RNA sequence: AACCCCCCGAAGCCAGGGAGCCAAGAAAAGCCUCUAAGCACAACCUGCGGGAACCCGUACCGCAAACCGACACAGGUGGGCGG
RNA sequence: GCCGACCCGCGAGGGCGGCUGGAGGUAAGGGAAGUGCGAAUGCCGGCAUGAGUAACGAUAAAGAGGGUGAGAAUCCCUCUCGCCGUAAGCCCAAGGGUUCCUACGCAAUGGUCGUCAGCGUAGGGUUAGGCGGGACCUAAGGUGAAGCCGAAAGGCGUAGCCGAA
RNA sequence: UAGCGGGCGUGGAUCCCUGGAUGUCCGAAUGGGGGAACCCGGCCGGCGGGAACGCCGGUCACCGCGCUUUUUGCGCGGGGGGAACCUGGGGAACUGAAACAUCUCAGUACCCAGAGGAGAGGAAAGAGAAAUCGACUCCCUGAGUAGCGGCGAGCGAAAGGGGACCAGCCUAAACCGUCCGGCUUGUCCGGGCGGGGUCGUGGGGCCCUCGGACACCGAAUCCCCAGCCUAGCCGAAGCUGUUGGGAAGCAGCGCCAGAGAGGGUGAAAGCCCCGUAGGCGAAAGGUGGGGGGAUAGGUGAGGGUACCCGAGUACCCCGUGGUUCGUGGAGCCAUGGGGGAAUCUGGGCGGACCACCGCCUAAGGCUAAGUACUCCGGGUGACCGAUAGCGCACCAGUACCGUGAGGGAAA
């Protein structure tokens, strides 16, 4: 259901958009960084995080 | 798609054979190989375990799936086939004579 | 080659070597043969500039009596090439 | 984008002793110039990189039953950040 | 730790050295110089400073069990060092 | 499918009885064919014979003690011996492309053995403004603006471009 | 595709159908180079301290036609692929003739260029003997006839009759207006555009007369819709005994059927599951004269004038191809070479030629359907059942074999 969530806040990304957008994905990557990097150490990684945290990315930047 | 079937999860009838006209509900329905789990066929599973983890892992008689089509749904009366009414909105389904 | 207002491409043809009377009887030998339309080169002012044309014999005039019409017609400027597609 | 330029930190007594000295090191986008880099690593841990090297590793190659199989290439990269700075992250 | 004398000596170096002979022994850029267009408050030469300086290959075999000979084949394979 | 001394038929065959086997079979009477194999130096696959035979791939060469180990002529170490030394050593190119290194391991690969390996599973390892190649030039040659030619496909071809140990 | 590990779903996911977004690098590959998936740039703008460096987005190949007066630019198109089918340009040999050379194989194989769901052909300068038929294409038949032929081997029509389908059109010229530039300056030559015009009972142009207008014809183009494909939904009728590991078998008593085709369920089921009969469904995308509507275009008479009716063409000869036609008495359709007219008292043809009788209007273009094929989807089978059947039921054009075209398993 996440996804109507979301999907809303893009258009209430809207302050800023083309703007936020890019900024909102520039963290988003971050955070996909610093996740990926810490799952390769092993003590630091669930799993759904990542697929989560990535197709999100995705509709941020549609 | 159209991998649907019969009933889902809930009251349901045996009459398949080790453990015909038996009944209970079907806690789970796996539509890929086409059968669903009840409290019927239950066979003994000697393997300690498939994964080293966690070292006991169970002689357990742990239920076995079940072709979906010897189990039937059930309702007031026992053992009934499936119609289906669309509703005054909806798309309920009701059994050979009564609702549900 | 044979295009000009000719377009007159070379085809072949056979050309059979005959033994025989006429009156009496005939006989053969066969053998394939390319036949080449008589074409000639054909240079004209027209204008400004020069022009040739790997034109055939036969359309040799063709050229000419075109190249009065081309008077009926406003060309200058660097068209060497460009001159015979406007040239009809 | 610039976070996808690093892939992640290369887990080796090599690069470990990198560590040590001025030089952290971890994979990278296949195509990725040396000076994008830097400009990548540069402003995705606030500091300063000095000198960078590059390596390709062809990815070696497994297998499983009758079916042959080849792993995915991977570029290396060891970064020389300012004598006077460190990365927490990569320490771990 | 000594690490200094004497001797032989290259086909290598100074290298475009020289001599002789007849069969008469590459090309283009880098580089030096000359002027055109243009510009001459530029541009270019030199000096010092700061700054910038990428893409690909670097493992290993390599006269051989890793290359060419269906083979861990007495066969084949170019360049340098070879006390 | 395996066996039968039994019954029927001149015969090709059919019928019955046991054993196996685990799921299809198709009377009487008619129809239609990819219709019967012992041979083709027939095609495919399987298994025999020679036969425990010839051969284990350079006549440079081995012996011993210790260790590891389920098990060592064959793996590790020490000692003694022998062989190459314009090579049988060393560096580079081409080609080959992970065979390099390190753990665990031996069914097959190794012409025997194997605890070993160039083998299997896994992890790791190749860092360049100065070495090599490219953001340099040109050679044969390839290419190809213009230009020429050829039924079509295409072929010549100056400048330029590509092209190096 | 289980397992380690971590999640989503009645706030309606996973899946299926439609549209949209992203879409690295190669490849027609197209900024330049190139040993395909690599290497290097110019121009505008952004990013990092960012002038050297690097990255990101946009852009720059060539050829054709119209615009651009010129140069330069702007726009439209082209390029490449496709199993078989289709047209055009080229075009074998084995083999047959029991040899072989003309012939045959065959205009086949192959090469090449082009076309699209088709292609080609097509509204008579036709056929051919009926004072007849009436574009083209395909199926019967005509017919193994007519003929052809080292009259050997062999090759092989057409008219006509019967069917499918049905369709008919635009332009060139005479003549009027117009715009442009050229000169020997004219009442003109030519080019571009518009009007006019399209015929074989010949048609058109110009002038005169008719009253010559309302209707009549009506798309092959356009618009709406039916219907159809691209997901799906509903859907009658059974329960206990009995043998067994397992009923759907055997038994007893019932039921449905516009559904007793087939598949599955532990074995042999109309009534258990999936279906079948019958009947429902589309927001979106694709199709659609099947229906309706609009638009293009099109329609008459008589007399005179004799202006026009498609050129290196008809026609003739030399060389040849096509046709059933191999030079034969050799026409007809096409045409490489040479000569070379005319505009309806014109010109071709009806198998050399002449005459008479008669058919038809060349040298400009377009036209649906009936027809061919099957990569793709579906249905069916006196079709195969793993040495069969596609080479491949299985991660096969793979392993393996070749420098390379290419060859190509087993399972
Ligand atoms: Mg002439
Ligand atoms: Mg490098
Ligand atoms: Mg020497
Ligand atoms: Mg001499
Ligand atoms: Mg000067
Ligand atoms: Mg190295
Ligand atoms: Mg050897
Ligand atoms: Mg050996
Ligand atoms: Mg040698
Ligand atoms: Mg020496
Ligand atoms: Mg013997
Ligand atoms: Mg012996
Ligand atoms: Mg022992
Ligand atoms: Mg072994
Ligand atoms: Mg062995
Ligand atoms: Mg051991
Ligand atoms: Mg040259
Ligand atoms: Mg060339
Ligand atoms: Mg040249
Ligand atoms: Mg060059
Ligand atoms: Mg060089
Ligand atoms: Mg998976
Ligand atoms: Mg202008
Ligand atoms: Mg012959
Ligand atoms: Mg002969
Ligand atoms: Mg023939
Ligand atoms: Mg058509
Ligand atoms: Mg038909
Ligand atoms: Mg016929
Ligand atoms: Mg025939
Ligand atoms: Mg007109
Ligand atoms: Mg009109
Ligand atoms: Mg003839
Ligand atoms: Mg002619
Ligand atoms: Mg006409
Ligand atoms: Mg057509
Ligand atoms: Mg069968
Ligand atoms: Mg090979």
């Amino acid at each position: 259901m996440k996804l109507s969530e979301v999907r809303k806040q893009l258009e209430e990304a809207r302050k800023l958009s083309p703007v936020e957008l890019e900024k909102l994905v520039r963290e988003k990557k971050r955070e996909l960084m610093e996740l990926r990097f810490q799952a390769s150490i092993g003590q630091l990684s669930q799993n759904h995080k990542i697929r989560d945290l990535k197709r999100q990315i995705a509709r941020l930047l549609t | 798609r159209v991998k649907m079937h019969v009933k889902k999860g809930d009251t349901v009838l045996v009459a398949s054979g080790k453990y015909k006209g038996r009944v209970g509900k079907v806690k789970e329905v796996l539509p890929k190989k086409y059968a669903v789990i009840v409290e019927g066929v239950n066979i003994v599973k000697k393997a300690v375990r498939v994964s080293p983890k966690y070292p006991q892992g169970g002689f357990i008689e742990k239920e076995a799936p079940l072709h979906a089509s010897k189990v039937r749904p059930i309702c007031p009366a026992c053992g009934k086939p499936t119609r289906v009414r669309k509703k005054f909105l909806e798309n309920g389904k009701k059994i050979r004579v009564c609702a549900k | 080659s044979g295009k000009r207002p000719i377009v007159a491409n070379s085809i072949q043809r056979r050309g059979k070597a005959k033994r025989e009377g006429g009156v009496g009887k005939k006989t053969t030998g066969i053998s394939k043969r390319r036949q080449y339309p008589n074409l000639q080169k054909v240079r004209v002012r027209v204008a400004g500039q020069e022009i040739t044309f790997r034109v055939a014999a036969s359309h040799i005039p063709k050229v000419y009596e075109l190249v009065e019409r081309a008077k009926g017609l406003r060309l200058e400027g660097l068209s060497p090439k460009e001159i015979k597609k406007e040239l009809l | 984008t610039a976070y996808d330029v690093i892939l992640a930190p290369v887990l080796s007594e090599k690069a470990y002793a990198g560590f040590a000295e001025g030089k952290y090191t971890f994979w990278v986008h296949p195509k990725a110039t040396k000076t994008e880099i830097k400009n990548a690593v540069e402003t995705a841990f606030k500091v300063k990189v000095v000198k960078v090297n590059t390596l390709h590793v062809r990815g070696k190659k497994k297998r499983l039953g009758r079916y042959l199989g080849k792993r995915p290439d991977r570029k290396k990269a060891i970064v020389q950040v300012a004598p006077g700075q460190k990365i927490e992250a990569l320490e771990g």
